[PDB]
């Protein structure tokens, strides 16, 4: 929905929980899926160092 | 001057290949940036290598050649 | 004759870009250090159809980059 | 530009979002897409200049399809498709962006 | 309508031309007798076989000559000796024999792509009476370009040199690009064309060889017409810097004033020059005694505007409804290629009617959008 | 013969001479030269639908 909405810095966030869950799943074609998601949208300079840590 | 023997589509070679026999001095560990790049080049090189098909059952084309163009 | 040996060589590019399309291969990679010696029978898709930008100016993530891994 | 030598002159519109619909609609018969994502509704999101913005969406989908690894071209990829143009559409009408370096 | 009959019996003619020499090759061509049967023995001994052309580099006077061939070794040639041992010049191409190289003759004519673009390769069919009016500016060009050529006898007659040259200009429309090749159908000389927009070339240096080829090819021909069309394009058209621009603009100039009359004393070479900006031309060309008498033209007034319209109209499907005489009337000192326009786009709203009469109507809508072109492509409109 | 011989046709010659032997079935067109080189497909008027 927020992609509708998107201007957002924390659906990178949702990302990463995205890859945390297919990880504990037990699925890791589509945890690498997100994760690779979540390393573009961080690229771009606004993220805390926090996030870029998770 | 007569067609008296074929040769095959192996020899006579304009160079062999360096991507069997020798293998290139370069990895994407020891790439930097250009990750904005990074995204672009698997799409066409890497993707048609493990399966050309992924193109073909989605319906879109496979790009044809790439240029790398800068300073 | 001798620059119409040349235009010669460039015809068969486009002949063997051509037929080699639609095959499990890459196809051809070319790089360039200047884009304003191409031609529009040359740039043109079906023989470039991708267009991998290189930039100097990137971001300060991806110049971090290119300091740690030479570092 | 003398008369007497031209006889017709054709302009080509920017398209009208009715044209810009169909545009969209030729490309995706090459594709295929999951049931039940109108073409109508990406057109709207647009607003383009030429039947290349819209073929450069149906062609970035079916790139996201590509990595996603799913056959059907998702409601999904879409979405970021149009998002993806518009900003590279928007981004050669402030003064033109460098095609060539 | 009704030309039926005269279009059968030219045709008549055709059919017994075709005929008359089928059945004349066919066993009394010159199959039976000896002047050609014991000629050609002794011809054929002395040929090939191979018949490797040369180029003819220089003569030498004692039957040789010194060729170089196509395939890069020399020749220091004989000459037979049957052929004419001078008639053959410098640019000549030659057939040597199989063996040892003889001269066993020479072609005249080796079609080169280069005077393809000169010659004619269609007829303009459309001659005097076409571009109808302007007939006090037509008495500058027959009466000094076609008439001397089809009569030498007027011009006998006074003694002196016939004229030479003419210089058309006026305003676009007034029909100078055609006048030239109308003039030319009709005599049947030899109409070389060349476009103004070919002698520059982003090619330096060989420009002013193909404008000299030219000429040459008129003193070649005896009885020549060079319609140079087009030269105001070469002051306001230039392409890169380094070879085209300034230097080369120079150099073509003068080039032409050493073939049009210099020092050559050349063939009679009539030269038709198209032009309407007449700075771009030499303080040496637009003085008369290479150009006589110079043709001004205007836009043709509203009587010769009803013989314009009425080359016209001819084509045109005609109604009750038209009136031409009106459509005269709204143009006030205009060009004959806007009249020329108007029918043209009359005959386009006719067509969008799908109907094959062409009334006032179409004509008067058409009207307004020819003058549409010249009060908006002016966006001041009227005049501010 | 010289009837059935005619310009732009690619013959086959035999080096004895350089003698005319046969025909050539394929021969250059040198619209196609213009056409190849630029490479251009036909289009229908489904391509510019809209
Ligand atoms: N007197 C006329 N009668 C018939 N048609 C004319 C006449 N004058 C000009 N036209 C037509 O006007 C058009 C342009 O004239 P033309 O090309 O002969 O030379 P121009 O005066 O150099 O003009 P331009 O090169 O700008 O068209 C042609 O289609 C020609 O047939
Ligand atoms: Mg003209």
């Amino acid at each position: 929905e927020f992609k509708k909405l998107d201007d957002k810095p924390s659906l990178v966030d949702v990302h990463l929980l995205e890859s945390k869950v297919y990880h504990k799943l037990r699925n890791l074609a589509k945890s690498k899926a997100s994760l690779t998601a979540a390393r573009t949208a961080a690229n771009s300079i606004y993220c805390p160092t926090q996030t870029v840590a998770e | 001057n007569a067609l008296v023997d074929i040769l095959p589509p192996d020899s006579d070679s304009s160079i062999s290949v360096m991507g069997e026999n020798e293998k290139p001095d370069v990895t994407y560990a020891d790439v930097g940036g250009l990750d904005m790049q990074k995204q672009e080049i698997r799409e066409a090189v890497e993707l048609p290598l493990v399966q050309a098909d992924l193109y073909e059952q989605i319906g879109i084309d496979p790009p044809r050649g790439v240029l790398l163009y800068g300073p | 004759g001798s620059d119409r040996e040349v235009q010669r060589i460039l015809i068969e590019l486009l002949t063997q870009m051509d037929g080699f399309d639609q095959s499990t291969n890459v196809k051809v990679i070319m790089a360039t250090n200047r884009a304003d010696t191409l031609d529009p029978a040359l740039l043109r898709p079906g023989r470039l159809d991708r267009k991998i930008e290189f930039p100097s100016l990137r971001d300060r993530r991806e110049r971090r980059l290119i300091f740690g891994t030479i570092a | 530009l003398r008369p007497g030598r031209i006889d017709r002159k054709i302009e080509f519109p920017p398209p009208s979002v009715a044209a810009r619909a169909e545009i969209l609609r030729i490309h995706s018969r090459k594709m295929n897409l999951t049931r039940g994502i109108n073409l109508r509704k990406v057109a709207e999101k647009m607003n383009g200049c030429s039947g290349a913005d819209v073929k450069g969406v149906c062609t970035e989908a079916g790139m996201y399809a590509l990595r996603e690894r799913r056959i059907h071209v998702t409601q999904e990829d879409f979405e970021l498709a149009v998002g993806k143009v518009m900003n590279k559409n928007q981004e050669t009408a402030i003064s033109v962006a460098k095609l060539f370096k | 309508r009704c030309k039926l009959k005269l279009l059968r019996m030219e045709r008549i003619k055709d059919h017994l031309l075709l005929e008359e020499e089928f059945v004349s090759n066919s066993e009394i061509l010159k199959p039976f007798e000896k002047k050609q049967e014991e000629e050609k023995k002794q011809l054929e001994e002395i040929r090939g076989n191979p018949l490797s052309i040369g180029t003819l580099e220089e003569i030498i006077d004692d039957d040789h000559a010194i060729v170089t061939s196509p395939t890069m070794p020399d020749y220091y040639v004989s000459i037979l000796s049957f052929v004419d041992k001078e008639l053959l010049e410098p640019g000549c191409s030659v057939l040597l024999h199989h063996k040892t190289m003889s001269i066993v003759g020479v072609l005249q004519d080796d079609a080169d792509p280069m005077v393809s673009v000169m010659k004619m390769d269609k007829s303009p069919t459309e001659s005097y009476s076409d571009i109808g009016g302007l007939e006090s500016q037509i008495q500058e060009i027959k009466e000094s370009v076609e008439l001397p050529l089809t009569h030498p006898e007027l011009y006998e007659e006074m003694g002196i040199k016939p004229p030479k040259g003419v210089i058309l200009y006026g305003a676009p429309g007034t029909g100078k690009t055609l006048l030239a090749k109308a003039v030319a159908n009709q005599t049947s000389a030899t109409f070389l064309r060349i476009v103004g927009s070919e002698l520059i070339q982003k090619y330096l240096g060989d420009g002013p060889r193909l404008c000299r080829q030219i000429f040459k090819v008129a003193g070649e021909n005896a009885p020549s017409i060079v319609f140079i069309d087009e030269i105001d394009a070469i002051g306001t058209k230039r392409y890169d810097s380094n070879s085209g621009g300034e230097r080369e603009i120079q150099r073509t100039m003068l080039e032409l004033l050493n073939q049009l009359d210099g020092f050559d004393d050349r063939g009679d070479v009539k030269v038709i020059m198209a032009t309407n900006k007449i700075e771009t031309l030499d303080p040496a060309l637009i003085r008369p005694g290479r150009i006589d008498r110079k043709i001004l033209f205007e836009n043709p007034d509203l009587s010769t505007k009803k013989k314009i319209l009425g080359i016209h109209t001819s084509k045109m499907n005609l109604s009750e409804d038209v009136n031409l005489e009106t459509l005269v009337t709204t143009k006030d000192d205009l060009s004959g290629a806007d009249i020329q326009a108007m029918c043209t786009e009359a005959g386009l709203l006719a067509l969008r009617e799908r109907r094959m009469q062409v009334t006032a109507e179409d004509f008067k809508q058409a009207k307004e959008r020819v003058m549409k072109n010249k009060v908006e492509e002016n966006l001041e409109g009227l005049y501010l | 013969n010289v009837k059935d011989l005619k310009a732009s046709q690619r013959v086959c010659l035999r080096s004895d001479s350089y003698m005319l032997h046969k025909v050539l079935e394929n021969k250059a067109d040198p619209l196609v030269s213009l056409m190849m080189v630029e490479k251009v497909p036909d289009s229908t008027y489904d391509m510019v639908g809209g």
